[PDB]
């Protein structure tokens, strides 16, 4: 049981994550972009409550 | 998870239908298959869940719950064969059916994707331990500590019942998976104030918490061997367990109402790390020192933050392991002594040296000695309560001295100094004792290997 | 020997026959679950030439 | 056994409530609770009112 | 929900015609082999308090303990199916009948909506 | 092997039955002396010096070498404090007041 | 090596003194390390090669999994639970992938420090603003969700920060 | 291919390989202790070449060789720090243990579990060796507790003994005094550095504030008996005199120093921590040295000679000197 | 471990209740078997109730 549970496949995406983080900062850094953006989603598409204060 | 639950009721025949002499044989072997099987629920997802079907689904916090569950059925038949050696088949099988109906329940508990049926599962894990606790424990205070082990309960989870059929009134459903996609905030209103009370109170009484864990030490003390193993390690985490599950939708609400109980928790752990030092009997010091434990994994859980969460399941983990392996170790000695008194049989490295050698590890695992899983859990919920607020530290270092304090105390007063001379029937131990109590250590210092199936799913 | 140590060691056989069982009716209930069986936008996927369901 | 007896089980039945029990429970079992209280409740006010005007300086600040 | 003065009710049927037109359950029905499980448990009760070898007394009186319960089960589990039918049919036609009680909400989307955020510190 | 007769009791009030609680515990009705009748459970129990076990006779044949206890004589209240392995009490040769005093 | 990319793990061109023996007696560190060379390399190597030529002999792959884009929590109805689904989904990769990176920048700062030695506090500066930026990044859009987050409450805290700056820059135009 | 990191992990290595055979048949033969001894030798005269190695050059090395548990966006791994520090103590220390070693051949003769302590000496070995190639807290926590656990074992080595008893908890419960502040430093920079790695620590802290620092001093007042908890040193002594000898004399209690010897570059950025230091390390050396010179038990006085010893090393850090302090040990 | 914990923690919760539902049983149950007083509360009762509700 010992030797099942060390050679569980990777079904939390350890290494996927790695590679998917690693290829997006090769391209961020190819192209100048500013790795991390600070907002999580796109802010044309969310539409905000005009306030009219 | 009907690969694991079938086997388990499974057991019951086969217990009804064997020898007189191989009911052990046969439940011990079946029991270990039924835990290698239920093994392979580790393999978990990064994302939601192992939703196996409407009824059960599986998670990265309650695999290792599921796990030990599995794992601590041998070692209660193990435990529990000595002790009832001068008694009928018929109760010896009453016993093993008792014993295999609260591993189903539990089982059956730990997955529950309904609230309702966790509720009732979850409290039909208390008949099982009552009887086994009223009909096998030795003393005449066994009674009124079942009762205590009742009424405690029940007075937690009955409004918790009415909480929740009001809450599928209100949302519709009660299924974890849409109470976590479709939850809101709870307003600051005295309704809403009484619903989380409701929701609380219930898990808060069997962590236990401070102020409500009198009902602990009657148990553990006058409950068998097989009752007080699984009561430490799987029964009191039911507490931790529903409330990680239910904080979902307690927010914001949590914020102000974890106070009263974050200073409870806070305070009662060096409370009882205290009466620890000061303590006539094993048992109840043992019982103590699970109090402080889960008084520690109440304040994790209160905190919500992930570091929290992780630290918690981690903690209650290795507590269980720990805290079964005490038991058994203070059972042991009182096979041979029948007293059950800390300062009668003395100096008994002497006599038993590998006994010894499993009671310096037993103590230091539970002193919290790095790199185990359980200075892992306390590490993570002290940085955790520290980025909360800082003069935490000061509690909890105060709980770390004050719990290697009395485990070496507890080490040194049975294990050290001179042997009592009128005691001339400390015989050398068994090989069961001895596979016993390697089969509780080793899984500890061998998750220690790899943390991350023991850290939730916050990981 | 044969047709003697069976009315002696019957019991054990059960607890393997419950385990071979509860996989058959997780995957019986399993076969319930196929509302989106290749729907999902995420593993919307054609299928092979010979090939008739993506998973079972 | 009569030391461990009167130690452990004798205690509630010869118990009574009397002004230097009442006190020393009180004192003892409800001062700290509230002590803490107030400290913590203090420590984490002032924390609150520092984010608030954004001088708190949590920079690098990731696990929580 | 109180059918008793449901119309077109006949009073002591306990499956009426319009049930055979919903679909029988099937012979192999969990809640069936509950039913069946709960008789084989009584076979048993009434084998140890009568004293005998409980597991092989009477198998015959086992078997008629079984078949009762599966039959009655049966048909219970009819009756309870077309109650629950009925239930859905006469909701479904009340929301039909009624919309200016039922009116539809209009579809947001999360972009739009406004949710209070609440930190955890 | 212990009747009900011989566990510790409610606190003493006649001398008939402070005579019977120091006969129960194996000393001198002379010597014997409960704990004041406060709030606190101590009941019927001697209420023996607050010296501790370290000053005892380290040269007598005790049952309990260790511990430096006898088989049936009354056991202190707080046994568990003074065990040599804690706090004890011995006489110092200079006085408290006086180390307070320096140390301070 | 080529078990990793250059690029997103980089490394100075690594100049390396030349030997510059002064004295004439023999230094026991080139003596001793040709020693190790004979008595340890080439057993290791030959094993190595052994080990290569067998893996050679039998060649397979494993692929990297591509996930395809799926609408994200904010083109969900208020109550569609297929749609929110995904999206959840789809954010906790998001997650995972952010702390990959911020892995990776951390990493690179690591490497600095130890690399510079004596110099690390001004040939570092370009790692330390690097990691300064994700910093920031990673704690406006992950602070302060606590345990029980969802792309719900990001969202939530991703609209009042937003709505917090077009109040201030609303602020600064009307001044 | 560049022998210093092989050679220095297997210094560490071959450390342990009696550990492993612990259970063998050597164990339960009288040639256990010298099979140690000549372990130990042989690990030393393994560990001098990374000396020269570095003495030649000044090569330095971090090994990350095995990656454990990773906490969202805090990686932890097993990782040795190589630097001046390591390898110019490890072959002191395995030298002193070789002679000590030697010396127990002789002066524990008599003891029927003379095995079982020759035993215990290697894993206080291992457990200081973990400690001070630590490259992380996580580590350098691991043997921090490790040493303090074979101190415990060691004292109390006549378990029939009271004062052994009495000693042995005396001297856990002031390194658990000193393992809040320990575990304060250690929260106070994940917190904040979002590391318990060296690297990121140095990196993120130009002006080390107070609490971090009050913290590692009060674990290496804890470890080294300084004024506030120094009793549990002379009272030490209750072990046999080849652990007083190795332990509390020379490896063991510099550890508390050699920890503010490793945190310097964010001590010389505070200035009231290093008065404290100052402060505490002369009270120290002067309060034991006024101690020892009125002693008659002759262990007493070297005990409490190491202790001035120590507040004279920790005075060192408190001027800013801190490898002047690590020459001194 | 004996003021608070043996002592008050005991008083306040359970021996609180225990002695709460012993005195309401000892009312309850303590009638003297006389159908007298029985009656007499049921006319109690039945006149105290037509009035208060209407
Ligand atoms: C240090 C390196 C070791 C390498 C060698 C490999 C050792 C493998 C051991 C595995 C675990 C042991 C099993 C537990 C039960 C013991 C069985 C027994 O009864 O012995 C009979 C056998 C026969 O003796 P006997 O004469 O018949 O019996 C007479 C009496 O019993 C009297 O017997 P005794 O007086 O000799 O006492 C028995 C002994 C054995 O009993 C024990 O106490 C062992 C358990 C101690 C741990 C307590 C829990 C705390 C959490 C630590 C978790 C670490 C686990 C790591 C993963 C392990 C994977 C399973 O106890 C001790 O001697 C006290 C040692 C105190 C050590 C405290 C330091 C802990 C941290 C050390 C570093 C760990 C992380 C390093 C990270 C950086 C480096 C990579 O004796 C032995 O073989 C001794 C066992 C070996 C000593 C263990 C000490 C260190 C090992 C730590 C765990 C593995 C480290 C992995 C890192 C490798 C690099
Ligand atoms: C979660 C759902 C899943 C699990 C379901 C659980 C319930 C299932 C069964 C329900 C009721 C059925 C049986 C009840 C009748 C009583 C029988 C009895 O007394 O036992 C003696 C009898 C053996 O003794 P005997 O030599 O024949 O005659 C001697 C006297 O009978 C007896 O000798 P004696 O009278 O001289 O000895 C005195 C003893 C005798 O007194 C008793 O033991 C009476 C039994 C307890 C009454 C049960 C009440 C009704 C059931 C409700 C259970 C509630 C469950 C909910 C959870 C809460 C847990 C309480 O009384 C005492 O010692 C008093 C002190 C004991 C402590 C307090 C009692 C605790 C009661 C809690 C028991 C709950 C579990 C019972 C399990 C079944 C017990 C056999 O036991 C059996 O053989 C029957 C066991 C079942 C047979 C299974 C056959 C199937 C195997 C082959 C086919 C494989 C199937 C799979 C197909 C695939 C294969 C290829
Ligand atoms: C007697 C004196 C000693 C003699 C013996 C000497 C030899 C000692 C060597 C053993 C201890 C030294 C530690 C060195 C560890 C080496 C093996 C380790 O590295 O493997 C671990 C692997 O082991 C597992 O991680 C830990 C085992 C899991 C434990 C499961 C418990 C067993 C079930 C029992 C019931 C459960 C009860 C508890 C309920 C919770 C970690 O590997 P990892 O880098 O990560 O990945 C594995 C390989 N990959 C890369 C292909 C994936
Ligand atoms: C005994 C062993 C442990 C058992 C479990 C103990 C844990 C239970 C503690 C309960 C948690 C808190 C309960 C109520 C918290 C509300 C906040 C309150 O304390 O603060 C003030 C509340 O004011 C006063 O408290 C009003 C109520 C006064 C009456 C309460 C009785 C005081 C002592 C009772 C304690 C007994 C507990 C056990 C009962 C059996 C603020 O006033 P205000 O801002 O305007 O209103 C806030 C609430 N709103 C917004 C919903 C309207
Ligand atoms: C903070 C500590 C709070 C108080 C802790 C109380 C612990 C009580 C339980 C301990 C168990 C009993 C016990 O230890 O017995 C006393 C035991 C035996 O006595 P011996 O003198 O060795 O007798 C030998 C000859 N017979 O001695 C002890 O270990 C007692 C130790 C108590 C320490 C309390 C004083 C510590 C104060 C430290 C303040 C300074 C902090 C350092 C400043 C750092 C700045 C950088
Ligand atoms: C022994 C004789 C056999 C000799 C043949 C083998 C020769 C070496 C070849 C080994 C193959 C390489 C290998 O081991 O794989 C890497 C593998 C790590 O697995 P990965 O998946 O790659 O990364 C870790 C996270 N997943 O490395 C190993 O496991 C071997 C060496 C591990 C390091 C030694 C561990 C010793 C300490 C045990 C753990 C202690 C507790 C944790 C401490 C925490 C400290 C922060
Ligand atoms: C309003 C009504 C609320 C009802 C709440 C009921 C709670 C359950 C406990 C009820 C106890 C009633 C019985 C009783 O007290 O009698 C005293 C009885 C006398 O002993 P007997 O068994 O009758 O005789 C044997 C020797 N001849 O004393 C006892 O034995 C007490 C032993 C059981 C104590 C259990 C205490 C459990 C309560 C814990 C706190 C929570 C209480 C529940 C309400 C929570 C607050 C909302
Ligand atoms: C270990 C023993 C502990 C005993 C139980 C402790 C938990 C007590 C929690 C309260 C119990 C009942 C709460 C109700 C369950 C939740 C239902 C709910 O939230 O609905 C509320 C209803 O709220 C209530 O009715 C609460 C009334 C509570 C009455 C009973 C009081 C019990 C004792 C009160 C003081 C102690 C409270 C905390 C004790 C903690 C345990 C020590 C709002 O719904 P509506 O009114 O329909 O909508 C608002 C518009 N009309």
């Amino acid at each position: 049981g010992s030797t099942f549970v060390a050679y569980l496949p990777d079904y939390r995406m350890q290494e996927w994550a790695r590679r998917e983080a690693e290829r997006l900062v090769k391209y961020r850094e190819a192209n100048g972009l500013p790795l991390m953006e600070s907002n999580c989603f796109d802010p044309n598409k969310i539409q905000l409550p005009e306030d009219e204060d | 998870m009907l690969k694991i639950i079938i086997p388990t009721t499974m057991l019951l025949p086969m217990t009804w239908m064997s020898k007189h002499n191989m009911i052990w044989i046969n439940a011990t072997v079946h029991s270990l298959l039924i835990s290698l099987i239920s093994l392979s629920l580790l393999n978990q997802l990064g994302e939601n869940s192992l939703n196996f079907s409407l009824t059960f689904f599986s998670d990265s916090l309650s695999a290792p719950l599921l796990v030990l569950t599995t794992w601590l059925l041998p070692l209660m038949l193990m435990a529990s064969q000595s002790h009832l050696s001068k008694e009928t088949t018929t109760r010896k099988k009453l016993y093993i059916t008792m014993l295999i109906l609260l591993q189903l329940f539990l089982i059956m508990t730990f997955t529950a994707t309904e609230l309702i049926l966790f509720y009732i599962l979850f409290e039909a894990t208390l008949v099982p331990t009552l009887i086994i606790i009223t009909r096998w424990g030795n003393q005449t205070e066994r009674l009124n500590a079942g009762l205590y082990f009742l009424f405690y309960t029940l007075a937690g989870s009955l409004p918790l019942l009415v909480a929740l059929v009001y809450i599928q009134n209100t949302t519709g459903s009660l299924n974890f998976l849409i109470i976590h996609y479709w939850s809101h905030p709870l307003s600051n209103s005295w309704s809403n104030i009484f619903m989380w009370l409701a929701c609380i109170m219930a898990f808060m009484v069997k962590m236990p918490l401070y102020g409500l864990h009198l009902w602990l030490p009657k148990a553990h003390v006058e409950a068998p061997i097989a009752g007080s193993m699984v009561l430490a390690a799987v029964l009191l985490k039911l507490g931790g367990y529903g409330m990680m599950r239910i904080t979902t939708i307690l927010n914001p609400l949590t914020n102000y109402m974890a106070y009263p109980f974050l200073m409870l928790s806070m305070w009662g752990m060096i409370m009882t790390s205290s009466i620890c030092l000061r303590q006539t009997d094993l048992k109840s010091l043992i019982a103590y020192s699970s109090v402080s434990h889960m008084a520690l994994v109440i304040v994790a859980i209160m905190i919500q933050t992930p570091w929290s969460f992780m630290g918690a399941t981690a903690l209650m983990i290795a507590h269980g392991l720990t805290s079964s392996m005490l038991f058994c170790l203070a059972n042991t000695n009182y096979e041979r002594v029948h007293s059950r008194t800390m300062i009668l049989a003395r100096g008994l490295q002497t006599l038993l040296p590998l006994m010894a050698t499993w009671w310096l590890v037993a103590s230091l695992t539970n002193l919290a000695l790095p790199p185990s899983i359980n200075l892992i859990g306390e590490l993570f919920i002290i940085t955790a309560s520290f980025s909360w607020s800082n003069i935490t530290i000061i509690l909890m270092g105060m709980n770390m001295m004050i719990t290697a304090l009395y485990s070496l105390y507890m080490l040194i007063t049975t294990q050290r100094g001179k042997y009592t001379h009128h005691i001339n029937n400390i015989k050398p131990s068994f090989t069961r004792e001895n596979a016993l109590m390697a089969l509780h250590i080793l899984p500890l210092l061998l998750l220690t290997l790899n943390p991350k199936m023991i850290l939730g799913p916050l990981y | 020997n044969v047709l003697q140590i069976v009315r002696d060691h019957w019991v054990h056989i059960l607890v393997p026959v419950g385990f071979v069982f509860g996989c058959y009716l997780d995957r019986r209930s399993d076969e319930k679950l196929t509302a989106f069986r290749n729907k999902s936008l995420l593993f919307k996927r054609e299928l092979r030439p010979n090939e008739e369901v993506t998973w079972k | 056994i009569r030391w461990t007896y009167a130690r452990s089980a004798n205690i509630y039945p010869n118990f009574r409530p009397t002004p230097k029990t009442s006190l020393l429970g009180a004192l003892f079992g409800i001062g700290p609770l509230f002590f803490w209280y107030y400290v913590f409740k203090t420590d984490r006010d002032k924390k609150e009112k520092l984010i608030q005007e954004g001088k708190l300086d949590q920079t690098f600040n990731i696990s929580y | 929900t109180m059918m008793s003065g449901r119309p077109g009710r006949v009073p002591l049927q306990f499956l009426p015609n319009e049930a055979r037109s919903l679909p029988p359950p099937k012979l192999t029905d969990p809640r069936l082999v509950y039913m069946g499980f709960l008789g084989y448990c009584s076979g048993l009760i009434d084998n140890a308090i009568r004293r005998r070898p409980v597991v092989s007394a009477g198998l015959h009186r086992q078997l008629l303990y079984v078949t009762s319960f599966v039959f009655f089960g049966y048909y219970l589990l009819k009756r309870q199916d077309y109650m629950y039918a009925l239930r859905d049919h006469d909701m479904f036609a009340y929301v039909k009948s009624h919309p200016e009680d039922f009116p539809e909400k209009d579809k947001k989307t999360y972009g739009e909506i406004l949710e209070e955020f609440h930190p955890v510190r | 092997h212990v009747t009900k007769d011989m566990f510790p009791g409610p606190y003493p009030k006649t001398p008939e039955e402070r005579a019977a609680a120091a006969k129960k515990y194996n000393m001198r009705v002379e010597d014997y002396e409960p704990y004041p009748d406060d709030g606190m459970g101590y009941g019927d129990y001697p209420k023996l010096p607050d010296r501790s076990q370290q000053e005892r006779d380290p040269w007598y044949d005790w049952d309990h070498p260790d511990l430096r206890l006898n088989w049936g004589e009354p056991i202190h209240w707080d046994l568990d404090m003074y065990i040599r392995n804690r706090v004890d009490t011995s006489p110092t040769p200079v006085s408290w007041n006086t180390m307070c005093k320096h140390l301070f | 090596p080529d078990s990793w990319d250059k690029d997103v793990y980089p490394e100075p061109p690594r100049r390396t003194p030349a030997p510059a023996p002064q004295t004439s007696l023999p230094n026991p560190v080139t003596y001793l390390t040709k020693i190790f060379d004979l008595l340890v390399d080439r057993p290791v190597t030959l094993a190595r090669e052994f080990i290569e030529q067998q893996h050679a002999k039998n060649r397979y792959y494993y692929y990297h999994r591509e996930f395809r884009r799926v609408p994200d929590i904010t083109e969900c109805e208020e109550k569609d639970i297929l749609c929110m689904f995904e999206a959840e989904m789809q954010w906790r990769r998001d997650y995972k992938v952010d702390q990959e990176i911020v892995n990776i920048i951390q990493e690179r700062l690591k490497a600095c420090q130890q690399r510079e030695g004596e110099s690390y506090r001004q040939n570092c500066a370009k790692e330390l603003e690097q990691f300064t930026q994700v910093s920031k990044a990673f704690q406006d859009r992950y602070s302060d969700l606590g345990a029980h987050y969802s792309a719900r409450k990001c969202l939530a805290k991703q609209k009042q920060r937003m709505l917090a700056e077009r109040k201030a820059a609303k602020e600064a135009a009307a001044a | 291919m560049n022998p210093f990191a092989s050679l220095t992990l297997t210094t560490l290595t071959i450390l342990t390989i009696p550990i492993m055979m612990s259970n063998s048949n050597i164990y339960k033969t009288n040639l256990y202790p010298n099979y140690v001894k000549t372990t130990v030798s042989y690990a030393f005269t393994l560990s001098l070449v990374p000396l020269l190695m570095f003495m030649h050059t000044g090569q330095e090395m971090i090994i990350s060789n095995w990656h454990w548990m990773t906490l969202q966006t805090v990686e932890l791994s097993l990782s040795f720090k190589m630097d001046y520090f390591s390898v110019m103590f490890i072959p002191v220390a395995l030298f002193v243990t070789w002679s000590i070693m030697e010396f127990s051949m002789w002066y524990m003769h008599s003891d029927p579990f003379i095995n079982r302590f020759f035993k215990y000496l290697l894993l206080f070995l291992i457990t200081m060796m973990i400690l001070v190639t630590a490259n992380n807290l996580f580590q350098l926590f691991i043997g921090w507790e490790g040493v303090g656990i074979m101190s415990f074992l060691l004292i109390g080595w006549w378990h029939g003994r009271t004062d052994a008893n009495t000693a042995a908890l005396q001297a856990i419960l002031y390194n658990r005094i000193g393992d809040i502040g320990f575990v304060l430093s250690m929260a106070w920079f994940l917190t904040h550095s979002n590391a318990w790695d060296l690297q990121q620590i140095f990196m993120l802290n130009n002006e080390c504030p107070n609490m971090p620092l009050i913290g590692l001093l009060l674990a290496a007042a804890g470890k080294s008996a300084q004024f506030g908890l120094h009793p549990w040193l002379p009272s030490a002594m209750e072990g046999p005199t080849p652990v007083s000898a190795l332990l509390h004399s020379s490896t063991m209690v510099v550890a508390g120093v050699f920890l503010l010897i490793r945190f310097y570059p964010l001590m010389e950025t505070n200035k009231l921590v290093q008065t404290m230091t100052l402060c505490l390390g002369a009270i120290t050396t002067l309060f034991t040295a006024l101690c020892a010179i009125t002693q008659n038990d002759i262990k007493k006085i070297v005990a409490f000679s190491t202790s001035s010893q120590l507040g004279l090393m920790m005075v060192t850090i408190g001027i800013n000197q801190p490898h002047l302090a690590f020459l001194h040990i | 471990s004996s003021l608070l914990d043996l002592i008050w923690l005991e008083t306040i919760l359970p021996k609180t209740t225990s002695f709460i539902q012993m005195k309401m049983s000892i009312m309850v149950s303590n009638q003297k078997g006389l159908i007298k007083l029985y009656f007499l509360s049921f006319l109690i009762t039945i006149m105290i109730s037509m009035t208060l509700f209407n």
